[PDB]
């Protein structure tokens, strides 16, 4: 599996970023996706194959996760950014599970493919 | 709480496996609906969720155990529970998507696979075709182990797919066909394991087609004959329901009983 990410870098506060991740070759429309972040590597957001079920970590009401199966893309829209959100953000996926529910949702081990991280740094 | 039928591969005898399959059939259908002497499974449409599944508890001499969930409409495995986790094949519609959430509700972790439980997909994952995958009490014993260890992290995908293929055939297909049940009793009898021969494979492939033909039949004669294979791979056609009465034990519901 190949991943391509866009978005990241420095943003101020109360300001926002959009992280985007394209995936292939895999069946993306069939895959559970998630976003993780590090400092210090934990679960941020996650979304099932049909995007009718989503989970969030500290980030609730700010970050929203999205996907377009047409493009094999998953998104993280981050709003109201605070300095504590500074981390390296990784997009994760499972070519195995379409939906991961319960505790296992947040285990990095539930996801078998990973994008390289992007530094997101929110200044005071 | 759905009905539970318990079977152990430990000390498995031809009789205990026959009693097991008989009991599985008994739970799949009331037998109220028969067509040309063959019992029809409950009609999916209108079927209340509390009646939708049965549970098959498998255990071996290793004293590992797993719980299979079977859909009463097609007699097919939709998922299973091992320990604190439940795993489900990818549902092909919303209504199936909803049904399975009533299965194994007290498990800590709940997974839905990206793939369905059809042989074509499982074969691709297991790396082998059904005709290369051996069947018997020995293979069921191992399959049960592979399934239990999947929940602990000790089982790779290909071995899981292979273990599904073993269970589905020795449970689902055997409940569907007296003929397939028969070949399994034979393996147990001689304490042997072997890949299923062409007669077994073509029956499996033809179950939906035979359910349709039998239920749409005029007088018991098929409009279109159905080609099957014998054990030795030679081909012959079924023109009539009479010859299948010894063969097929259950049918998916294709239409109103007239
Ligand atoms: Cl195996
Ligand atoms: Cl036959
Ligand atoms: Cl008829």
């Amino acid at each position: 599996v190949q991943l391509a990410e866009t978005g990241g870098g420095l943003v101020q506060a109360g300001g926002s970023l959009r992280l985007s991740c394209a995936a292939s070759g895999t069946t993306f429309s069939k895959n559970a996706m998630a976003w993780f972040r590090q400092a210090k590597r934990e679960f941020v957001a996650g979304i099932n194959w049909n995007a009718v079920s989503t989970n969030y970590a500290s980030v609730k009401g700010r970050f929203t996760v999205s996907r377009d199966n047409a493009k094999n893309t998953v998104y993280l829209q981050m709003n109201s950014l605070k300095p504590e959100d500074t981390a390296v953000y990784y997009c994760a996926g499972s070519s195995i599970y379409s939906d991961i529910s319960g505790a296992a949702t947040v285990w990095a081990t539930s996801y078998n493919y990973w994008g390289q991280g992007t530094q997101v740094t929110v200044s005071s | 709480q759905y009905p539970i039928i318990n079977f152990t591969t430990a000390g498995a005898t031809v009789q205990s496996y026959t009693n097991f399959i008989r009991a599985v059939r008994g739970r799949l259908t009331t037998g109220a609906d028969v067509r040309h002497e063959i019992p029809v499974l409950p009609n999916r449409v209108g079927l209340p969720i509390n009646q939708r599944f049965i549970l098959v508890e498998l255990s071996n001499h290793a004293e590992l155990s797993v719980t299979l969930a079977l859909d009463v409409t097609n007699a097919y495995v939709v998922g299973y529970r091992a320990g604190n986790s439940a795993y489900f094949f990818h549902p092909d519609n919303q209504e199936d998507a909803e049904a399975i959430t009533h299965l194994f509700t007290d498990v800590q972790n709940r997974y839905t696979f990206a793939f369905g439980g059809n042989y074509d997909r499982l074969e691709q994952l297991a790396g082998n075709l059904r005709e290369n995958i051996e069947l018997g009490n020995g293979p069921l014993e191992e399959a049960i182990s592979a399934l239990y260890y999947y929940s602990t992290g000790g089982t790779q995908l290909p071995t899981l797919a292979r273990s599904f293929i073993i269970c589905i055939q020795m449970i689902s297909e055997a409940a569907r066909f007296q003929y397939i049940e028969g070949e399994m009793r034979t393996r147990i009898r001689y304490n042997r394991r072997s890949a299923p021969d062409p007669s077994v494979i073509t029956l499996e492939n033809s179950w939906g087609r035979l359910s349709t033909a039998i239920q749409e039949s005029n007088q018991g004669a098929f409009a279109s004959p159905i080609q099957l294979q014998r054990r030795n791979g030679s081909k012959f056609s079924v023109y009539d329901v009479s010859i299948l009465i010894p063969i097929i034990a259950l049918m998916v519901y294709r239409c109103a009983p007239p």
